[PDB]
């Protein structure tokens, strides 16, 4: 049920020896970078289709607007 | 005692003439305690320890 025999060493620190906080603003450039060109098709496959749909209802509702005015 | 002193008066005489004592050693590297472990893993031994 949960069992898997294995073999390996592990070393650990304790907690009140390390810096807690100070590893989040550490090179926040860099870890942008790594996000976005990483995850830019799947951005332009969920917001492609509704950026472009808009653009039609937006032009169809200008040009039977601008029939019915006399 | 009085007839051990005067052997090793006489057979300990050539040993070195360092000036430095253990507390001058212990005292410019001392020993600092870590809370820290180790674990080695096998599974194929029948007792821990």
């Amino acid at each position: 049920k949960g069992f898997v025999p294995m073999k390996a060493v592990t070393y650990g620190l304790s907690p009140f020896q390390q810096k807690i906080m100070p590893g989040l603003w550490k090179d926040l450039p860099t870890k942008i970078h790594h996000k976005v060109s990483e995850n830019w098709i799947s951005a332009t496959l969920l917001l492609g289709p509704l950026v472009g749909v808009y653009s039609y209802v937006q032009n169809y509702q200008e040009k039977e607007k601008l029939s019915h005015r006399y | 005692h009085e007839d051990i002193v005067e052997q090793v008066k006489k057979l300990f005489t050539k040993l070195s003439t360092d000036p430095t004592t253990a507390s001058q050693l212990v005292a410019k590297e001392p020993a600092i305690f870590t809370g820290s472990e180790v674990r080695m893993l096998d599974d194929e031994i029948p007792l821990a320890q």
